[PDB]
């Protein structure tokens, strides 16, 4: 449980980090920084939604706030997951328990462990709703320790 | 998830045809009943907790299921039961507003039987609880609004059984 | 529609429908008669709308019908008028439903990807819906033309 | 929206990594008001002192409109 | 109001306002006179409404005015009527807003937590707003009573 | 219990039981005799505990038995004493188990939601457990009263 | 985020009074403007892409910015420029609908100044482009709503400069 | 985060020596206080909600803050106020158990000042509420542990002011 | 260049440069003369390449030079050839860089968005760079034509 | 100490301290005298422990005192005994803390990295703390030797 | 992130011209340095751990920092110190390979100053350690590449101070 944060090498999926922090005022034309930031935004779009979303549907306001550097990658993934296209795709078409399970597999990278964990997240879905479900998944200590 | 309008449009689109007179008549029927649907939805949103607690007071209270050994015994199980009944009333209100029970089998009745069978939840006792909830809300909103609520309550009880 | 959108927007928020949303549904329920009249106006005269709009489009943008364009030839021009017929049908659906979720949820999501895979200029399609809007709002009364032009406006806006 | 602009810094404490990680240990970002308590408790659980908190948008003393 | 809610909806969906909700804002604009009349009649007879509703609440639920209860004594009953004054004031604000959101911002977020702190039974407050609803809809004409009863109904729904 | 809690806390950590946890289990195993004596003290005199605690509660909080309160009438007062009997039984379970996971895991998780759905003031229930604690710690020796008052203290703390 | 209605309610709320007749006067002023606000908003929503392309064709196209050496040279910077202009027009439409420039001070002009200093964006070219867009939308939607868009575009320019 | 024990170990560690007899003296001082620290902590944990409600009923209730015009007017601000008070009491209990106010300087008073300046929270009303809570918990749990809670509540007030 | 890309790869993986990519930088260093020769021949005959490729594009796709199309008129055709000049310039930059990254930074990020704004059909631009590729590889020797055609191929791949 | 660790456990699990770990803190409080006696005897005889353990280590592993080894010379052997002094000091700190966490914070995080830098064989340091453990448990009474040997055992476990 | 090549392309791009002969002169200068840059980079990559241990043994070891009372006392701080030194050497090798100190200004010296002020790290000891590492790598890999590493280590020190 100390090694939740250790990334797998060549035996699992690759992990994308936003470590370069896209920093520039008076940026070079052939700056390599924006291109890697586009790679990371690409990666967040296809890990949250699964696929690259259609061209009219992607959020440009959260991409712009990330490339300017005011929000973190965690809050950017929270703004991707609390969007209308994500909830119309995954939360509004499905059963509530199946939506809890699939949103947990999308945002935490793993299926749920047991019943307490599902009785606690679907209670957050009960008294508060889907937005607090995304907020409680992104809050969790496994998310902060893993990513 | 589709209301009466979206289902009419989906039928006319799967046909590939334009909206003929029968579709116009169906949409006129929905546009006449919609104000009654709105007022019944407001009246049900008024008294959510009262309808739920009167349904438990009619059916589930003072029976064996609230006694030791019952599935409604503990405070956790009581809170989850109130939570389940609030879900049934809320989604019956949604299906009343849409005029189509597609949300019920999309989002309530999808894995509900297998969940209740895995947990050990009695399906007959919760069907009686939903029936008492239907009886209370039909006493609340009147005859015809109670009937158009009870058709979706009977849909939930039929999909649960 | 309006009822779907209100139900979903109250549904994520874990609450019932607010009374303001309820009188929204009530006002849409009362205005459904005028919506059905606009729908019959758009449905009954679809031949003249598609014909005159195709004529004004090919007058306005002649390069797509010239050799080298997409809609060059008999069957290609027939498919072009068929695509315009599809968009007028979605306009009628959005007029009845009171919202643009039929139009967007059927024929506007991957429209850029589809018309890029076909090799089609999307600005000329926006001009086609513009000429359809001109013929259609030339066919009605004032408030009826405004209410139909809202959905025509949404289609041309969702093109570009 | 009442967006807070925070200039906080997060400590090391343990598990020395050979990544660069300047962007985690010192940063300036902006978070919404409603989850500002949760995020502040994350910085408190990490153990790093926060330097400056400002309110990027919105006004104090507003009962309606947020 | 309805305009702030439509704006935050178009913002989160990152698009312009649809002509459906433009027509909603326009219909709200035209119905401003009716809501002004409703809020006018409510601001007129607030004392009579509060007195009849408080006596009806004390007749229905005597636990709050009993010894050992919450609202026991002159000042406690006066503060009970003051809280009913605040809730009728927020009812008028939401009636003139066309939306339930100022009632939410000012007096619906933490009422369970703060009344858990003071010791006030919240279902008694729901009964008080129920009596205020019955009296105010008894005063109004039936269509305007339906409009005000929508907001009153929302308040008692968010209570219990 | 203590053994369950130690096993689970070593179980998540992927380790065996540490020796400090093992002498914790050993000390609980030795103190089980005094725990069983406190349990027989609480079990054998449950009639007088429930009777005197109900008497002192209705003396202290008379509004819940006055017309308008929850526990008004014969069967409602009988159900009130039954709920107090339930909580004394859970107190006995927590006394034997050496930890509050019987009490919390049976009758304290959704206690707020249940008593809000019934219409019950939870502060008056906290006063009921307070009077039960007064009668029970008036019934034992000093260290026995402290060890039972720890679990009574947990129940009143988990109420508010 | 406040309307004319929410600002009236807010001002009557800070001092603590109920609704007075002058508040009703401001509210009826807002409504009688708001009908034409709706029609102008629909017209702007219909023609936003043509408005932005006419704005850049008026002011920014044959200058040094869209040329080499300017901040609008590459296609990355051109796409960012068109996106910035679209966002100015959209938020001006929101401020026109609400009747209050609090959204422009809340979401647009919050940190736009310092990132425009830090990226080296010229403020003067942006202000010229916004003013060109202002009289483009004024010639499109009409005179009074042209003034409505004018004070909100001027609010954006004053927060920018 | 340091106890009395961890601060003793830390101080003996910076200068580099082993445990001397004076360190053992401080450790036995901590233990003989720590038994009654445990009993006072259990008493405070039992009665925290009544302590906070008596604190706000003592000082904040019939003033301008809980009235209109104050920062405690709305139910949002009231719930935030009760949560702030609960957090002050909980962290004071942690500092009482550890025997060191380093937790209050670490987690409470870290950035609490500047957000209290930025939101416009009155410092004086909060200090009065904390002192009212201080003698409420002093009358509850006793005299010596009342002094224990007193210096930690005073530490919170001195970091606040 | 290849060195910036190897450096950002070793940076994100937080290690030094592997001897494989040190050998890659060394091989790039030795192949500098061949890429200088390729970029030399391309900068020599840029006008002939542009003229033959533009006439081949206008012969293949006449929709852009038709009335109503994008590149209609003297100045519009001249701006079309100017855009082909910019793309051949970026081709030479990427040829001398050993990597496609300056072509990405200068002219590949938002070409779909900006050509959606201008109204330019992007597939016509892909055909233009296809004709420039065919002509430039017709000019070069076959191995150097393969190298330049790799970058040309990358540009038309990022286009369509 | 045990109190900081129980506090961070109750913090991450976002609950109050369980009565099991309250009893754990109370038992730690009562066992303070025994741990004071253990740390007292260790701080008494630190020089004799270090001298016998260093000579036993040099008798067991002569590679460190050989020419070419790490601890060669007067000052290097003195610094070796200084490092053994630091580790016995941290052993006493963890013995009086009731937890291994100050030993972790001060001298267990990067000992492999820093001894990779200095060239010290870390297994030789593990042998040194093994000899210090054997000598200190030879000095103590068997129960207190078991307690101190738990912390010594933890240090040699975190070494190798 | 720019090389000598990318900075040449960038400078020829801002003014808008093609490649001139002086740009080719800078490019051939970069290549004729770049061959020995590769061999020096392989030598530094081979011996990085010995370079860092000789740097700390030269300057930081028998001072007050590696002693108690300094910021290098604990094993946590020692491991962080060795990691900081390894990162300085690695980024200096990257800047030597690219022929441009833009990476050092981009990734190293971005926020390193303020965290070094906030954690209380001594700037002077770090600068001495980097200069000791500079002549250690100069004696290792040779004279001209020693100067190459020298200006990039000096760039790191000037951004630090
Ligand atoms: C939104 C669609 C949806 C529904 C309906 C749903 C139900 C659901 N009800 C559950 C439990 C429950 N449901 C009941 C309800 C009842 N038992 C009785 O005796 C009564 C007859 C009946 C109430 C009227 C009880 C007592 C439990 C708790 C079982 C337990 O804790 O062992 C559980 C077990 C996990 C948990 O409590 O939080 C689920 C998933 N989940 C969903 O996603
Ligand atoms: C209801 C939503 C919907 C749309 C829009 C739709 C479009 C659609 N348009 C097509 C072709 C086409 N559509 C056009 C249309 C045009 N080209 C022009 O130059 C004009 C600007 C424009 C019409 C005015 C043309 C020319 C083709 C043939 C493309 C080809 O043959 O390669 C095809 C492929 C053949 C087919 O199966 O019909 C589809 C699927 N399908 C849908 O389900
Ligand atoms: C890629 C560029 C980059 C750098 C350089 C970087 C440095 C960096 N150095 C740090 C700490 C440190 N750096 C030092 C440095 C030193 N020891 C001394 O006393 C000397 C003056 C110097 C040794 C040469 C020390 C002692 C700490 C830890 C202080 C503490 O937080 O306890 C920290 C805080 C987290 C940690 O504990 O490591 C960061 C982020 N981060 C980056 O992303
Ligand atoms: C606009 C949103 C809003 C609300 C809801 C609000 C409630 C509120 N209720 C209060 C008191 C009170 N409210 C009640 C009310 C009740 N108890 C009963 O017995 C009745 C059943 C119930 C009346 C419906 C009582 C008895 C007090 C005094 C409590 C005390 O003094 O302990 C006070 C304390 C005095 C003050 O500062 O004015 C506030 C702030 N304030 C607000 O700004
Ligand atoms: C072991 C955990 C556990 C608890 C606590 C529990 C409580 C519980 N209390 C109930 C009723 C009740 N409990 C009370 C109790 C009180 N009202 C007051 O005024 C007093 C303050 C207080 C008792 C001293 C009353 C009045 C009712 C009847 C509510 C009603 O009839 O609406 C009911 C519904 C009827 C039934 O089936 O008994 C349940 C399930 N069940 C459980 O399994
Ligand atoms: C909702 C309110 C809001 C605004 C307005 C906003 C603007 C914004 N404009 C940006 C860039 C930009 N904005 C411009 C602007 C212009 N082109 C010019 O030269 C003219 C002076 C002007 C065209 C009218 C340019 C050129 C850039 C990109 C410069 C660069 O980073 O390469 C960026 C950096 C990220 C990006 O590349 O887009 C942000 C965040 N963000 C927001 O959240
Ligand atoms: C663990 C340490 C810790 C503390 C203490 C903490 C406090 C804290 N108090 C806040 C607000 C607040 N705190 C108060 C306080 C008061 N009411 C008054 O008027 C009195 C002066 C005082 C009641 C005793 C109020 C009114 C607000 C909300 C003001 C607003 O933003 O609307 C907020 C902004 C978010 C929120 O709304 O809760 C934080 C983060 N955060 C922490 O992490
Ligand atoms: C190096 C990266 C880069 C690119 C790609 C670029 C494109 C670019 N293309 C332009 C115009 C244009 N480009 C075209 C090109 C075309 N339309 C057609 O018919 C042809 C098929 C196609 C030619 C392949 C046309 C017609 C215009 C003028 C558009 C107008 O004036 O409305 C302009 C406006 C004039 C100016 O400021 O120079 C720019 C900036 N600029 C750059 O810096
Ligand atoms: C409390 C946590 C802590 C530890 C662990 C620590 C270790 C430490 N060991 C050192 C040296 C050393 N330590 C050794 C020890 C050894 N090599 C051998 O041959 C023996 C097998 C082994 C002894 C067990 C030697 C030989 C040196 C000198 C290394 C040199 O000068 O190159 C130094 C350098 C001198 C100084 O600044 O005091 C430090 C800081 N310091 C600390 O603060």
């Amino acid at each position: 449980p100390r090694a939740r944060a250790t990334q797998p090498g060549s035996l699992g999926a690759k992990v994308f980090r936003l470590n370069n922090e896209l920093p520039s005022g008076k940026t070079t034309n052939v700056s390599f920084s924006e291109s890697a930031t586009q790679k990371v935004i690409e990666a967040a779009y296809r890990q949250v939604f699964g696929r690259m979303v259609y061209a009219g549907q992607r959020q440009k306001v959260a991409e712009i706030k990330l490339e300017n550097g005011e929000i973190t990658l965690r809050e950017f993934i929270r703004a991707l997951a609390k969007s209308d296209v994500f909830r119309n795709t995954y939360w509004s078409s499905l059963y509530v328990t199946k939506a809890v399970e699939y949103i947990h597999r999308r945002l935490l990278g793993r299926p749920t462990y047991g019943r307490q964990e599902i009785n606690s997240y679907f209670d957050t879905c009960a008294k508060k709703g889907f937005y607090a479900l995304v907020d409680a998944i992104i809050d969790s200590k496994e998310y902060e320790e893993a990513f | 998830m589709q209301d009466a309008i979206t289902s009419v449009i989906n039928s006319a689109d799967v046909q590939g045809k334009y909206l003929d007179g029968s579709a116009m008549d169906k949409l006129k029927a929905y546009f006449t009943t919609g104000a009654l649907r709105v007022r019944a939805a407001s009246t049900i949103s008024a008294n959510a907790a009262a309808i739920v607690k009167e349904a438990v007071a009619k059916s589930l209270l003072y029976s064996d299921v609230t006694r030791p050994g019952g599935n409604m015994y503990t405070t956790r199980r009581y809170a989850a039961c109130i939570r389940d009944l609030d879900y049934y009333l809320r989604y019956a209100t949604y299906a009343m507003l849409a005029g189509d029970p597609s949300i019920l089998d999309e989002r309530v009745l999808n894995g509900l039987k297998e969940t209740y069978n895995s947990l050990g939840v009695p399906v007959g006792s919760t069907v009686q609880a939903i029936q008492a909830m239907k009886e209370v809300t039909a006493g609340l909103v009147g005859a015809d609004a109670g009937r158009e609520m009870g058709v979706y309550f009977d849909y939930i009880c039929s999909g649960l059984s | 529609s309006i009822v779907t959108k209100s139900i979903v927007n109250a549904d994520a928020e874990a609450r019932y429908l607010s009374p303001g949303e309820l009188d929204r549904i009530k006002a849409f329920v009362t205005s459904g008669e005028s919506r059905l009249r606009i729908a019959e106006t758009l449905t009954g005269s679809r031949e003249r709308i598609i014909k005159s709009a195709g004529d004004a489009l090919f007058q306005k943008r002649p390069d797509v019908v010239s050799p080298g364009g997409n809609a060059y030839g008999e069957e290609m021009t027939a498919t072009c008028l068929r695509d315009m017929d599809y968009y007028l049908r979605l306009i009628t659906y959005g007029v009845v439903a009171g919202d643009v979720t039929p139009i967007e949820e059927i024929g506007l999501v991957g429209v850029r990807e589809m018309y890029k895979s076909l090799g089609t200029p999307v600005d000329a399609v926006a001009q086609a819906v513009r000429e359809m809007k001109a013929v259609a709002t030339g066919m009605m009364s004032g408030d009826d033309a405004a209410e139909a032009g809202a959905y025509f406006d949404y289609v041309i806006g969702a093109m570009e | 929206m009442r967006m807070f602009k925070i200039t906080a810094c997060v400590p090391s404490q343990s598990r020395i990594r050979t990544q660069r990680e300047l962007q985690n240990t010192y940063f300036t970002k902006l978070v919404p008001y409603d989850n500002w308590f949760r995020e502040q408790q994350r910085i408190m659980k990490m153990g790093g002192k926060i330097v400056k908190v400002q309110l990027a948008t919105g006004k104090p003393g507003t009962n309606t409109g947020l």
